[PDB]
């Protein structure tokens, strides 16, 4: 528990530090993607429509 | 992300439906023109077999993330399957261990028989010569 | 049209009360926990060498899931504007 | 990039011949053993049809915080509340959509008759006043 | 049957058919909804016919009322 | 079982529970068998030393049963 949890939280604040900038990154990238997907709908809906 | 003809990041991606791969639609109808073959596999495609990518439907995605729960799931395979490889380096380290604790201690049994009888002996050899 | 699963699952969202799990492994308490003890140890070693893994394996794919990200969502903003042109046209044919 | 199911970003994507569309695999192959036809374009279609297309394992990167403890407990917890949730509020959302069309139908009937209506009143209006 | 991994198999299973139910959901969903808007376009367009309509009746009547 | 659901939550705990201290157990017995096992090896090279030393009085004797 002393050894590898300290190991642990090394390479945790070492990942995060690297990791949590491209974890933002990566939300970002994914809500927009959701986003689109709920326009790509409407337009589907609206080209039927239309 | 790339295309498998060119190796370039396609502008507008076309997937096959007889060797599922990512194609870039001018580079692959460029291919079908020459002959009507999928370039990897070589099987039969037209250009109306070929199908640009789309949005789903309806249902509305979000990213690949740790929080999706099949993601999630997926995961704590990869735990248990690694635990489980974990245990046999434990399992067949023990049956070394073991197997030479059961030589170890037979010759320690066969040894101290023996130890037994050297301090009769040389304690009978003192005891009978002492005496004389 | 799915077997028990949907009868637990329809009365979890109904009632509005998720299943409660494993509030367990974070207090735990000094001077049974012999094995409680071992367990920490195990779990502890798993983590830090998963963690190790995450690290670099993480470093490696910590980016390279960004970048299909990106592609993902080009895709979609594509098919925005294909459906965008088709609709706009239908409207201006109705104009005329 | 999707799965046409569950809105999903599929880790072994498949797609069907009859209809060009990317399903994960898991999703489809449970559609056709429970009906055997395509979901979207309702046309026959069998698991032997299916045309797995490669992926090389979908990014997916393990957590910093990645133990068999959180994967046990909070993360596998979240995944079938999530499952749970959603599907329970997209059968609230099924029905609603049906009596929403139900009821648009209803009035827009109304307005027909009113029209009709008024057809036979303004052009016998407009005669009278050509007499 | 109080095992492990058959655990996460049969929880496979039943997340299999939620994904096939929320399929069905949506598309009666979205399938309703095209109904919905070609019938509000409709009906406001519908709507018009009677502006108009109401118009030229009311022309009518002051046209043949003071002739 | 027909077995609630949220219970199939606190079941899948125990068991990830119950298997972290069931791996832990048999690797701190393998550690201590290894530990133990070392234990005789000392003791086994050390008793063939003490046989030499007794091997010597033994020889000793006999020099002296002879005159």
């Amino acid at each position: 528990m002393t050894t590898e949890a300290k190991r642990a939280a090394k390479m945790e604040k070492k990942m995060k530090i690297l990791l949590g900038g491209y974890q933002s990154r990566a939300m970002g990238l994914m809500k927009q993607l959701n986003d689109l997907w709920d326009q790509i709908e409407q337009a589907h809906l609206e080209l039927r429509t239309f | 992300l790339i295309c498998s003809i060119s190796n370039e990041v396609p502008e507008h991606p076309c997937v096959s439906p007889v060797s599922n791969h990512v194609y870039e639609r001018r580079l692959i109808e460029k291919y079908i023109a020459e002959n009507g073959t999928d370039p990897i596999n070589n099987q039969p495609l037209s250009e109306e077999q070929l199908i640009d990518i789309k949005v789903a439907h309806p249902i509305r995605p979000k990213p690949p993330s740790a929080t999706s729960i099949p993601a999630i799931l997926k995961a704590l395979q990869d735990e248990w399957d690694a635990v489980m490889l974990h245990s046999f380096t434990l399992r067949q380290q023990l049956q070394t261990t073991r197997q030479e604790l059961s030589h170890a201690l037979y010759q320690h049994d066969a040894a101290c028989r023996v130890i037994a009888r050297l301090t009769k002996e040389v304690t009978a050899a003192r005891e009978a010569l002492a005496t004389l | 049209t799915d077997i028990m699963r949907n009868e637990f699952e329809r009365l979890a969202a109904r009632q509005p009360i998720e299943l409660l799990s494993m509030k367990r492994y974070e207090l735990p308490a000094p001077s049974e926990c012999v094995n409680n003890s071992m367990a920490q140890l195990e779990h502890q070693a798993v983590r830090i060498e998963n963690l190790e893994l995450m690290s670099q394996h993480g470093c490696n794919a910590w980016k390279v899931y960004n970048e299909n990200l990106v592609h993902m969502i080009e895709h979609a903003q594509k098919e925005l504007q294909k459906l965008r042109k088709h609709i706009q046209d239908l409207n201006w044919q109705r104009k005329n």
